[PDB]
RNA sequence: GGCGAAAGACUAAUCGAACCAUCUAGUAGCUGGUUCCCUCCGAAGUUUCCCUCAGGAUAGCUGGCGCUCUCGCAGACCCGAACGCAGUUUUAUCCGGUAAAGCGAAUGAUUAGAGGUCUUGGGGCCGAAACGAUCUCAACCUAUUCUCAAACUUUAAAUGGGUAAGAAGCCCGGCUCGCUGGCGUGGAGCCGGGCGUGGAAUGCGAGUGCCUAGUGGGCCACUUUUGGUAAGCAGAACUG
RNA sequence: AAAGCAUCGCGAAGGCCCGCGGCGGGUGUUGACGCGAUGUGAUUUCUGCCCAGUGCUCUGAAUGUCAAAGUGAAGAAAUUCAAUGAAGCGCGGGUAAACGGCGGGAGUAACUAUGACUCUCUUAAGGUAGCCAAAUGCCUCGUCAUCUAAUUAGUGACGC
RNA sequence: UCAGCGGGGAAAGAAGACCCUGUUGAGCUUGACUCUAGUCUGGCACGGUGAAGAGACAUGAGAGGUGUAGAAUAAGUGGG
RNA sequence: UUUGACUGGGGCGGUACACCUGUCAAACGGUAACGCAGGUGUCCUAAGGCGAGCUCAGGGAGGACAGAAACCUCCCGUGGAGCAGAAGGGCAAAAGCUCGCUUGAUCUUGAUUUUCAGUACGAAUACAGACCGUGAAAGCGGGGCCUCACGAUCCUUCUGACCUUUUGGGUUUUAAGCAGGAGGUGUCAGAAAAGUUACCACAGGGAUAACUGGCUUGUGGCGGCCAAGCGUUCAUAGCGACGUCGCUUUUUGAUCCUUCGAUGUCGGCUCUUCCUAUCAUUGUGAAGCAGAAUUCACCAAGCGUUGGAUUGUUCACCCAC
RNA sequence: GUCUACGGCCAUACCACCCUGAACGCGCCCGAUCUCGUCUGAUCUCGGAAGCUAAGCAGGGUCGGGCCUGGUUAGUACUUGGAUGGGAGACCGCCUGGGAAUACCGGGUGCUGUAGGCUU
RNA sequence: CGUAUGUUCAA
RNA sequence: CGCGGGGUGGAGCAGCCCGGUAGCUCGUCGGGCUCAUAACCCGAAGGUCGUCGGUUCAAAUCCGGCCCCCGCAACCA
């Protein structure tokens, strides 16, 4: 079976992707990184909250997959299964290696593939939801419980972005009036002040 | 005539069950390879017979592992068959010449060749010609 | 590869390039009486067994070519020996490359 | 242990710069290189012959010979504990003039010069550099505007 | 050699080759030892080659011996009247592709939704005799979006590497050349003259030869760093 | 070791062996019911198949190889080159109580299972009569029975 | 200090027999390398007296078909 | 008489033994492991040399048979093609393609670079002197666009000079020289080389394995955290999936620090003491605890934990208390 | 003001689409006898001068793409040297010096050498 | 030279 | 986790090696012969060459991954 997570906690290797110098490296066991409504518009999820990694370590495929689920799961009981938008911010592209002692020694050490991680830095965001701000405080709570599926300390932060773009909530609305954020799918287009006229045009006619 | 010499030198060891050798001075091809570490510890040796390549004559070989083995050179090609006189069958080149030298096989194959030629369909032969001799030994057709 | 049987190259003795029939140089026979062999003989009398090493462990699976140059002109018949690298197949004169054609299984 | 290549590890150091391939500009064989002048060894891609090995690449030269499409350079190279003037030849396309050398030869002909007009007219001309003095004692300003205060910032978790 | 109903048994306490003397002080890259005092200097476990890996040769590191020069003074008293270099900065200039960054930049990897929809396929419906109409899902394109790279990269540090900071310089006149050449042209060399504000800081006296022992098992720490779950583990860089 | 069994060599100018040497010496004061060399191991009952390999042996008309001496030819000669061709080897036959060796896959019977049967590859021969988890079987403390309250033991059976 | 005792002295006895290293051996084996006693075989000598035979090689003839067609392609092989 | 070396002990294995690319490698250069991803012992009379013309991969549109795919045409096309091979670099009126002519892959003396001891070999750079090729010419070319593709002494063999010597002189053969190639040492600075030893020997080695101890703890053992779920209902009486944090040295590995002028090896037997992660027994808390029985947890090691069949057994398994 | 020929730097010069272009030029353009070369006088070579700036080309345009440059990012990331600093660690803070890169926001859109020409 | 076989009962 | 040998019509097996074109036997199917079956005779059909990539003008074949099925080795304490 896997070996327990202690064994990899730490980036202590260069990254050492799937590539074409390491095959047969197994599935990752997260695939689905985006769940919830996904089609939601920008404007239905305001509210985002995040959480916010505090260690420089590394996160199992496993891990990511079970806090994906615990984290689901609890949405759907306290928001519905189409009231929040969980999108998993990290993806496990560092192969760790297994050197297999099965009854010589140390000779040709190199090992195999075993699994991935998701490499960390202090600060780098693991999981996101949006759902309406009538729900911070499920969101936090849903969070919370995906905590402990992760090694280290993590910080729940609830951002003062709009859903999941990079434009401050209490001015895109603001933005959107002035078309200089057209809702595209789950985010926003922003419209520079320059490019062809006839694309201001189209916008204002 | 390039110097290559018709001796190719290669490890014992690292030899297989299709690959040839010159086993007493003899073209060979294997037809068995079983290896064996004598004591309780020392070098493993390998023990390998092969078939000649022109002679069905089986030749046997006792080597060290490490030890090498001679090689052969080998100039494969078939050549289609027209007219077989006085026992000196009648061959045609790609390059458009055509020498009436070689001989028939001297038994079961040899016969069963000329009876095709006698009847006259799709036929070519291979020449096969290592160290200095030669010796037409396959058969085959077009389609 | 494949060398022409003959060439346009420097003479030594004409001080000029001129035509060369190009053969293929072959080791010739011992003399039996070269001062190495009389030794060998001499030192292979008697008992002691064999008195120089046999060398073995061949690995060369290649010769160097080393081509016989001669100057073609009847008052000048200077050889000269020309090496050129390692091949497994050579042939003087043999047909030329030409491109563009069927490859004709 | 690495392989004694010739050009090992040169991936980088011999590639040519972002779009920069092509055509070797032609200036740069119009440049005249006599001998006793400084140059800067710098291997190119682009010309294949004449090439600097790795370890000149960086390094900085005197010219000594001139031939038709190289000049031969005395270079400082330091084998373990030892610095040895090693004589290279390269083709002039993986060289250029070392600018430090042309803006001292300007500052000798100017500190010459400059010594023939102190002779008439008495003045001493400082020719000697000098290292950066500490700074003279001046009077600041406040032209009426109080300085402005400057307090730290709160602390905000930006994620 | 013997002898062996065979155990390599027995052959004078000796046997898988007796005993005695000699060759013979046999050879040993291996183990052990290697004898007074004080004084001064003081290492190496690294490079390359070796049937080399418990050893050598080789360079390095060491010592000894020098030699070639530089630097003296106002004074019996008291009393003034630089040759060059550098485990360093500065100034100038060149070198680089690591850290970081980037992927709405190439290459490779990778999540999501959106809009188009030419063509391409499927589902399905009208039509249903025929095309044909129409909708969907994909593929495909376009603009965005998540996340990454030791063996990717437009960018791109810090530390770092080279060189220069004059008298072997500069300036002026002349001469030689078989090289070069439209041209006393170009280049180089040679000869004579003139010019010291010795052309950054700091420190220091330098240069040069011979002979040469020991060493060539290393180990540790900061930081960088490879393999390994890890190791008081194995392997590197840097300085101590 | 042994009796018993089998095999091999030898008719003396010999077999086997000794010996530095003397056609010296042992067997041998011997002569095939003998001497010498091996294997197996009383008796009882049997001793299957394989001569492809490796030995050994027989044969030598003849081809292929094959030394010295000799013979020829050229040359001033040294020397070179050719022809000739001993044994041996190669070629052919015999021999396993010489050394030794002795197979896979697939289908198939009217419940199921199995497989007398058949197909196909393949060897020099494909392990026959027997015997067995054996002093010989990994799996294994095999499965069944017996022996015991309980048996990795014993015994009997079974045998890809 | 006495009688005991066997925890410790990583107790004594012996320059570890295992294992590895040495460009250190020895006993034995063989399709290892290089030799050798013996043995087989050929040649020269000791080695003589007779008799009857054979072969190769070189020189010249004048011959050497045959199922077939021609009526002897002796057998080929060229210039024809 | 020999039966290589390296080596997380040795053997098997591999070749990290001679080389090349990218990386490691920490932005000069150098830099290790049986580090990672690969390649080499070749191939080429052109795939060498020059010149000339040309533009590639791919895509769009169109054109009888013809279609996904035959050939013709236009358009876009920074190279997304090709340049022998591994890779990296380089290259677009070219280094690619096609064509033409050729033999600079020739002869010769030095200098230099790379590895470096700054020796050799190999390979390479820039010149010089001949003789040539090509092009109108400038010019380019003494092999392959660059980074690998290879080999000393001795010996043999070949090539060169109206060459030197061949011994008292002369002629001739022969032999020996001088210079340049080749034949090869791949353990690639280059011995000529099979096993076994349990019958073994010596010098040594804790530079180095097998047992003990140490570090480590993957594996083994034990415990916790969250809570999807199980539990007639009910996450948490008792359980705990996906994850995740630990402890122990009672297994095995990993390592090789101590011991090879020696620390007696398994198991049992006997005997003492110790640990608790408690089976029982004392005191208790909880239950899906009516009673009885049972389960979970706490204080707790004071005390006890047995008799046998098989097995050398530790371990198992069964009989019985 | 600008062209031609030969250029140096080699996008501030490229790319798309557009508007305008006097003069001279550069072009397109006409033709194949000669030179020369092609399946094809399209290309190439040659001999010309009826027409045209349609194109090339040149100048300009475009809340144009690209490119160049500046800001922001940001004293952020990273980093030299230091501590018997913190933290179980992972890592972090400070002292001493150095100091980036996107997104995003401005500005620009060839300069110039030699020779010859044209613009009352 | 050389081939085998013919489901049960039933006049 | 090692080393080797193989996967090819319904069955067994060639071809590989030694790149240009999948074959042998049996079976299956159809027609004879026979009263009928087999035997025998005349014909016919049948394979993605385990799968995925690469090389090549061209892959069952050469090279490299994955799957499957079988053997060999695992020694000294
Ligand atoms: C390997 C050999 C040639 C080498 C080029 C060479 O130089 C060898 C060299 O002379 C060895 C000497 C050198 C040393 O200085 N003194 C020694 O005495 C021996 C030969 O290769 C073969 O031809 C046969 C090769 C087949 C194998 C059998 C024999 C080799 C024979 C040839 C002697
Ligand atoms: C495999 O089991 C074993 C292996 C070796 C030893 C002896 C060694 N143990 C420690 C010492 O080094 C040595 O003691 C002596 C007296 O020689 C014992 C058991
Ligand atoms: C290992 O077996 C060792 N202790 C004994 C060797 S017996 C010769
Ligand atoms: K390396
Ligand atoms: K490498
Ligand atoms: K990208
Ligand atoms: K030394
Ligand atoms: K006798
Ligand atoms: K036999
Ligand atoms: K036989
Ligand atoms: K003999
Ligand atoms: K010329
Ligand atoms: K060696
Ligand atoms: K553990
Ligand atoms: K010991
Ligand atoms: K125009
Ligand atoms: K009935
Ligand atoms: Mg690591
Ligand atoms: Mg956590
Ligand atoms: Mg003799
Ligand atoms: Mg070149
Ligand atoms: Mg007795
Ligand atoms: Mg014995
Ligand atoms: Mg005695
Ligand atoms: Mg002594
Ligand atoms: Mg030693
Ligand atoms: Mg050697
Ligand atoms: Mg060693
Ligand atoms: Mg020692
Ligand atoms: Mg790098
Ligand atoms: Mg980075
Ligand atoms: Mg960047
Ligand atoms: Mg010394
Ligand atoms: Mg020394
Ligand atoms: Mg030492
Ligand atoms: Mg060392
Ligand atoms: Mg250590
Ligand atoms: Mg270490
Ligand atoms: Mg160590
Ligand atoms: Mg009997
Ligand atoms: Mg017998
Ligand atoms: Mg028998
Ligand atoms: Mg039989
Ligand atoms: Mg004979
Ligand atoms: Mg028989
Ligand atoms: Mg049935
Ligand atoms: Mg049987
Ligand atoms: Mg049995
Ligand atoms: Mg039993
Ligand atoms: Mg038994
Ligand atoms: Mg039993
Ligand atoms: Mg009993
Ligand atoms: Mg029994
Ligand atoms: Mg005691
Ligand atoms: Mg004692
Ligand atoms: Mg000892
Ligand atoms: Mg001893
Ligand atoms: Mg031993
Ligand atoms: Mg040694
Ligand atoms: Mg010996
Ligand atoms: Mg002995
Ligand atoms: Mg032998
Ligand atoms: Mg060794
Ligand atoms: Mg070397
Ligand atoms: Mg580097
Ligand atoms: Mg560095
Ligand atoms: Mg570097
Ligand atoms: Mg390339
Ligand atoms: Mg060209
Ligand atoms: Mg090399
Ligand atoms: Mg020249
Ligand atoms: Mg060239
Ligand atoms: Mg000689
Ligand atoms: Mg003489
Ligand atoms: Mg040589
Ligand atoms: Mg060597
Ligand atoms: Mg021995
Ligand atoms: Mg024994
Ligand atoms: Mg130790
Ligand atoms: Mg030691
Ligand atoms: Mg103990
Ligand atoms: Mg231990
Ligand atoms: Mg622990
Ligand atoms: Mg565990
Ligand atoms: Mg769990
Ligand atoms: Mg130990
Ligand atoms: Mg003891
Ligand atoms: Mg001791
Ligand atoms: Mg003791
Ligand atoms: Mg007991
Ligand atoms: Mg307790
Ligand atoms: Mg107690
Ligand atoms: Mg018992
Ligand atoms: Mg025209
Ligand atoms: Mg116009
Ligand atoms: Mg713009
Ligand atoms: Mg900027
Ligand atoms: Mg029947
Ligand atoms: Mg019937
Ligand atoms: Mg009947
Ligand atoms: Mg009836
Ligand atoms: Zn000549």
């Amino acid at each position: 079976g896997r070996r327990p997570a202690r064994c990899y906690r730490y980036c202590k290797n260069k990254p050492y992707p799937k590539s074409r110098f390491c095959r047969g490296v197994p599935d990752a066991k997260i695939r689905i990184f985006d769940l919830g409504r996904k089609k939601a518009k920008v404007d239905e999820f305001p509210l985002c909250g995040h959480m916010v990694s505090d260690e420089y370590e590394q996160l199992s495929s496993e891990a990511l997959e079970a806090a994906r689920i615990c984290a689901n799961k609890y949405m759907v009981k306290s928001c519905g299964k189409d009231g929040f938008h969980i999108r998993v911010r990290l993806h496990p592209f560092h192969v760790i290696r297994i050197n297999k002692m099965l009854s010589t020694g140390m000779r040709g050490a190199f090992g195999k593939p075993q699994g991935t991680v998701a490499r960390v830095h202090i600060g780098q965001v693991i999981m996101s939801i949006r759902t309406k701000l009538q729900n911070k405080e499920h969101v936090i709570e849903a969070l919370r419980r995906a905590k402990f599926k992760f090694p280290g300390r993590q910080k729940i932060h609830i951002s003062k972005k709009w859903g999941f773009t990079k434009f401050n909530a209490d001015e895109f609305e603001d933005m959107v009036a002035e078309k200089r954020l057209i809702p595209d799918g789950c985010g926003v287009k922003y419209i520079p002040s320059r490019g062809p006229l006839d694309k201001w045009r189209a916008l204002h006619s | 005539d390039a110097g290559a010499s018709a001796t190719f030198p290669m490890q014992c060891s690292a030899l297989r069950k299709n690959g040839f050798v010159v086993l007493k001075g003899r073209p060979c091809k294997i037809v068995e390879m079983s290896t064996s570490k004598t004591g309780k510890h020392g070098h493993a040796k390998v023990h390998l017979v092969g078939i000649d390549i022109f002679t069905g004559k089986k030749y046997e070989d006792i080597c060290p592992s490490t030890h090498n083995m001679d090689v052969p050179n080998i100039k494969r090609n078939d050549f289609q068959l027209i007219g077989i006189q006085d026992g000196y069958l009648s061959l045609l080149q790609d390059s458009g010449e055509v020498r009436e030298d070689l001989r028939l096989p001297e038994g079961d194959l040899g016969k069963e060749i000329e009876q095709k030629y006698d009847c006259g369909e799709e036929i070519l032969i291979t020449v096969l010609s290592a160290m200095t001799e030669e010796a037409a030994v396959a058969i085959k057709a077009m389609a | 590869v494949n060398v022409p049987k003959t060439r346009r190259t420097f003479c030594k003795k004409c001080g000029k390039h001129q035509p060369h029939k190009v053969t293929q140089y072959k080791k010739g026979k011992d003399s039996l009486y070269a001062q190495g062999k009389r030794r060998y003989d001499r030192k292979q009398s008697g008992y002691g067994g064999q008195t120089k090493p046999i060398f073995r462990k061949k690995a060369k699976t290649t010769k160097k070519i080393v081509l016989r140059l001669e100057c073609v002109e009847p008052n000048c018949r200077s050889k000269r020996m020309l090496a050129i690298k390692r091949c497994k197949h050579f042939e003087l004169g043999g047909d030329k490359k030409r491109k563009g054609q069927v490859i004709q299984f | 242990t690495n392989t004694k290549g010739k050009r090992r590890g040169t991936r980088y150091m011999f590639s040519r710069p972002f779009r920069k391939h092509g055509v070797v500009p032609l200036a740069t064989y119009m440049r005249i290189y006599k001998k006793g002048d400084i140059v800067d060894i710098k291997g190119m891609g682009t010309v294949q012959k004449g090439m600097p090995h790795k370890c000149y690449h960086g390094k900085t030269g005197r010219v000594y010979n001139v031939t038709q499409h190289a000049v031969g350079i005395v270079v400082n190279k330091q084998v373990k504990g030892k610095i040895l003037a090693k004589r290279i030849n390269v083709r002039i396309e993986h060289i250029k003039h070392s600018k430090s050398r042309d803006s001292f030869l300007k500052r000798v002909k100017e500190n010459d010069q400059k010594k023939k007009e102190a002779k008439e007219k008495g003045t001493w001309v400082q020719l000697k550099r000098q290292p950066a003095p500490p700074r003279e004692a001046h009077f600041v300003r406040t032209n009426g505007k109080e300085p402005e205060l400057l307090e730290p910032i709160p602390y905000e978790f930006m994620a």
